[PDB]
């Protein structure tokens, strides 16, 4: 995280009204000829972090 | 059929607009806040979400 300052402006507002306790992030993988394998091992991810 | 649920409402459709006057002491209700004053043009520019 760089040592800087920046403000966050609002994006959306959802009138949902449910109970939230947990969450999970998704991901997009890639499957090509350079990563042979089945649906459980033949994929590539890419460089990312959060 | 009408449903009542423990959630904020989404359909009310008030409508009932009114024209505009300037430089005259009039009562105004722009979005839900009341007041009693005069209107004119301002030079300051709001941020897009203000
Ligand atoms: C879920 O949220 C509601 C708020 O309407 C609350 O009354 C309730 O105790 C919460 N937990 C549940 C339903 O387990």
């Amino acid at each position: 995280l760089p040592q800087g300052f920046s403000a966050l402006e609002p994006l959306v507002d959802l009138p949902i009204g449910i109970n939230i306790t947990r969450f999970q992030t998704l991901l997009a993988l890639h499957r090509s000829y350079l990563t042979p394998g089945d649906s459980s091992s033949g994929w590539t991810a890419g460089a990312a972090a959060y | 059929s009408f449903e009542l649920l423990h959630a904020p409402a989404t359909v009310c459709g008030p409508k009932k607009s009114t024209n505009l006057v300037k430089n005259k002491c009039v009562n105004f209700n722009f979005n839900g806040l009341k007041g009693t004053g005069v209107l004119t043009e301002s030079n300051k520019k709001f941020l897009p979400f203000q």
